[PDB]
RNA sequence: CGUCGUAGUCCGGAUUGGAGUCUGCAACUCGACUCCAUGAAGUCGGAAUCGCUAGUAAUCGUGGAUCAGAAUGCCACGGUG
RNA sequence: GGGUGAUUAGCUCAGCUGGGAGAGCACCUCCCUACAAGGAGGGGGUCGGCGGUUCGAUCCCGUCAUCACCCACCA
RNA sequence: CGCGGGGUGGAGCAGCCUGGUAGCUCGUCGGGCUCAUAACCCGAAGGUCGUCGGUUCAAAUCCGGCCCCCGCAACCA
RNA sequence: UCCUCCUAAAGAGUAACGGAGGAGCACGAAGGUUGGCUAAUCCUGGUCGGACAUCAGGAGGUUAGUGCAAUGGCAUAAGCC
């Protein structure tokens, strides 16, 4: 199951993760739904979140999966991290490759409040 | 025959022989043989031993044996100036302490264990005790 | 496509209560068809073999290419590396094309047609399904009259016992046991 | 006696060599390595040996 | 071009893959050639333009391989599926036609290195 | 050749105990080519390329004495 | 007269096969005949070696006994020379 | 008891970047005449066994058999 | 950093210093000859020279390299 | 001379001409990095098909693997594409 294959392409990027300390973005999807979450330093809080999931988000789409779907919690993420004062962070990808959907959520982060 | 398959490792050397054993209470059949004493015993003791418990029951039982050696000795025929290296294996041992029980019958009256298990005293470096099932 | 969708519309879907099933995801399918050739030892001169799978490649849409042993230590007396077969494995796309000339017809050249074994066991639904020997379709440069060639036809399916793909197998012009 | 020891030259132009060992028994193709060198700054290919 | 063969005529006379197809031998195809117009001058391997048609009516016209021998999936249990010494000796590699085995034993059935 | 030479068993082992450290370095056990249970923490790497153990801090060393497996790793905290 | 220009050949025939025809107490086994289907080996041959006289040698034809049927064995008769 | 080596076709023996084993004799059939010598045609071995190492073992590793040698210990 | 020569059909060795032209002697094989085998005799088969470039109209033949293989000697940690 | 595991004692050092075995070099790659991938071996059916390698299915081992030996780490792969 890719679930079961994700984790062997994320657990040497978060053991290297618990090396470098701070928050994690925290990105993440589902062929139906995308996510972002700012999670603390040891892990106990999370701070802000965005999702295709919420309400407003959801029907101001499409399709709650696509590139255009990512890009809209990438600008919800931003917005909500910048808020909180966030900059000078790593981009944490939950073991998905970073092409396409993940892409298109960083690029739109990048004029709405977070770069990397 | 009576040896652990070879491995390139053979020159084993003598340990420290210590009091406790865990196995106690038959296990195969109702009449056993038990150590309560300690030291050593060779592959070819402990099949004479066997050898006078076959020839005092012959077919009225079947013989049990928890015993199968698991160091060989390291010998030379005479005395040497000192020295060169480790001599090569001759004999093979197995070691005993007084918890362990050695062997075990079943298909015999008390009174025949009691005599066939008598038979092999002789041949053995401790003096031994009969054991019962005792069961309640 | 030519046919491909009544592979999942219709196939077995009508018969699912002879086997007590109620969901359309209890029902087989097909995964892929893999192919195997009768390599014949060949290494001297090896053109031939490299001519056959030319002509393997002209009944698959994939890039001819090499299989190799699991073992590099075998009862066989084995090396290192060694190429065992060549697959050409068929696929959605490629596999619906490979059906409009294979698996349905081999009566363009004869002599008995009623002889050979028809014949698998597996436990969980996958076939071998071959009927054997060519009939040859009408190319260029096609005149060598080359001889010892055989191609191994099996299936995989998401079945889940040996009935559920003698089932499933019906959708092809399969002659079955007596 | 198997190995011979080269001589390699900067593709920038050093009276200098790179110092190295390579195949001479069954291998006739050639050895060539980027290299620094503080005289031309920029990390260049030494090549052919001399 | 391919009609009745799978073989092609390179240097050799146009008796190859016209002989030898499983229902046409040597003398059969030379008159297939001759009622179709085709003559022996210059020893030809590559055919007239259309030639081919006039050719393939006179082939097409006798029976080859499974039309030749068209009941053999019925024949076979006299042979097969009941006792028959006939085709036991078959399946042991030796022939049934009173062959003198003292003279006729070669290499396809059993060496001779 | 060949002939049984044996070699030299060559330190490991321990340097000290209790929380060391105060000058420049946290210098742990000095066992060689270790990669299986002792360790330092993430938020505070060291080591070199034989895997002796050290952490990069000029304090005191605390333990973290808990993780997977059997790993308990050498940390930092301010005192 | 027609034809190949030297090709494992329009060469070559053993085998694997079909369907009919005849005799006979009876031909699966241990026969002949016919018309057809597959068509290998063989490219003039180890150490070497046989024979010869004038209508003869050479070579191509014809007949007959043994039979109900059945020889490349057996015995005989012409052309050309 | 302990140690160094030899064992490859019916015979004598070559054979280690180990990789699917070979010649000369001999023998069969023959040539010559009924044989010998020898010319021509032709076959191949658990590489003494067992059990391992190895991509591959006749060869390396531990052992048993068959065969030869070294030793009863310096004063 | 120092040393002379060879590689020619299957061996052996000429030919190379004459640029244009392949040789001697064995072996291998076909015939010829005989009471065996063989020997001998008359013929035949195998050749742009280890190999890659350069000089030139032209390279076995003149020059530079790489590999196989064998002598000799000065400085050489 | 050097080196992996052990004698060696809940620091080191260390016995003896002690037990099992390596190094004196090789690959410009097995170095640097991005991303992907997952490993003994056994059984059964189907075949080319000479037990078993293969094609697929079922079972099970991070005991597979690493330029070299040893020992431990390791799929988070430092293992191979």
């Amino acid at each position: 199951d890719k679930k079961s294959a994700r984790i062997r392409r994320a657990t040497r990027a978060r053991r290297k993760l618990q090396e470098l300390g701070a928050t994690r973005l925290v990105v993440h999807r589902t062929p139906r739904h995308i996510y972002a979450q700012v999670i603390a330093p040891n892990g106990s809080e999370v701070l802000v979140a965005a999702s295709t999931v919420e309400k407003a988000i959801a029907e101001q789409l499409k399709y709650t999966g696509n590139k255009d779907a990512a890009a809209a919690v990438g600008k919800a993420v931003a917005e909500r991290a910048l808020e909180k004062g966030i900059k000078d962070v790593s981009f944490d990808r939950s073991g998905f490759q970073y092409h396409g959907r993940v892409q298109a959520l960083a690029d739109a982060a990048r004029e709405a409040g977070l770069q990397f | 025959m009576l040896q652990p398959k070879r491995t390139k490792f053979r020159k084993m050397h003598k340990g420290r022989n210590r009091g406790l054993a865990q196995g106690t209470d038959v296990s195969f059949g109702s009449f056993g043989l038990k150590a309560v004493g300690r030291g050593r015993l060779t592959a070819r003791q402990i099949e004479a031993a066997r050898r006078a418990m076959t020839r005092a029951v012959k077919r009225q039982g079947k013989i049990w044996i928890r015993v199968f050696p698991d160091k060989p000795i390291t010998e030379k025929p005479l005395a040497v100036r000192m020295g060169k290296g480790k001599g090569n294996v001759e004999y093979w041992v197995a070691l005993i302490q007084p918890g362990k029980v050695l062997y075990e019958m079943d298909g015999v009256p008390e009174e025949l264990a009691r005599e066939a298990f008598k038979l092999a005293a002789a041949k053995l470096p401790i003096k031994t005790t009969f054991v019962t099932k005792t069961v309640m | 496509a030519k046919l491909h969708d009544y592979y999942k519309d219709e196939v077995v879907k009508k018969l699912m209560t002879e086997f007590n099933y109620n969901s359309v995801m209890q029902v087989p399918r097909v995964e892929k068809i893999t192919l195997n050739m009768g390599v014949g030892e060949a290494i001297a001169d090896k053109k031939l073999l490299d001519n056959a799978a030319a002509d393997l490649a002209a009944i698959s849409g994939q890039k001819p290419l090499i299989t190799k042993a699991r073992k590099s230590v075998a009862g066989f007396k084995i090396r290192q590396g060694y190429p065992i077969g060549c697959k050409v494995t068929l696929r959605g796309e490629r596999m619906w094309e490979f059906f409009e000339r294979l698996i349905t017809i081999a009566v363009p050249r004869i002599r008995d047609f009623r002889g050979l074994s028809a014949k698998s066991f597996d436990g969980r639904g996958n076939y071998s399904m071959g009927v054997r020997e060519q009939i040859i379709f009408p190319e260029i440069d096609y005149d060598k009259v080359d001889r010892v060639r055989g191609l191994d036809i099996t299936i995989t399916t998401t079945a889940k016992s040996d009935e559920e793909g003698r089932a499933l197998l019906a959708a092809f012009d399969f002659p079955f046991r007596k | 006696g198997i190995r011979e020891k080269i001589k390699l030259v900067s593709s920038a132009g050093t009276g200098h060599f790179y110092t190295t060992t390579k195949n001479k028994r069954t291998k006739p193709e050639k050895l060539e390595l980027k290299k620094f060198d503080p005289v031309v700054r920029q990390h260049v290919i030494y090549k052919e040996a001399k | 071009a391919r009609i009745a063969g799978i073989n092609i005529p390179d240097h050799k006379h146009a008796v190859i893959a016209l002989t030898s197809i499983y229902g046409v031998g040597k003398t059969r195809s030379k008159a297939i050639l001759a009622a179709a117009g085709i003559a022996e001058d210059v020893k030809i391997s590559e055919l007239s333009e259309g030639q081919i048609d006039t050719l393939r009516d006179e082939v097409a016209k006798f029976v080859v391989e499974g039309d030749l021998r068209r009941e053999i999936s019925m024949s076979i249990k006299r042979l097969m599926d009941l006792g028959c010494y006939r085709g036991l000796r078959h399946r042991r590699g030796l022939p049934v036609r009173g062959q003198r085995t003292k003279t006729n034993a070669r290499t396809r059935k059993g060496p001779r290195k | 050749g060949g002939s049984t030479r044996n070699g030299r068993d060559s330190e490991a082992k321990r340097l000290g105990v209790k929380r060391f450290g105060g000058e420049s370095v946290l210098a742990g056990s000095i066992i060689v080519r270790q990669r299986g249970t002792k360790f330092h923490a993430g938020a505070n790497v060291g080591c070199g390329r034989d895997h002796t153990l050290f952490a990069k801090a000029d304090g005191k060393v605390k333990f973290e004495v808990k993780g997977p497996k059997n790993r308990k790793f050498i940390s930092i905290e301010a005192e």
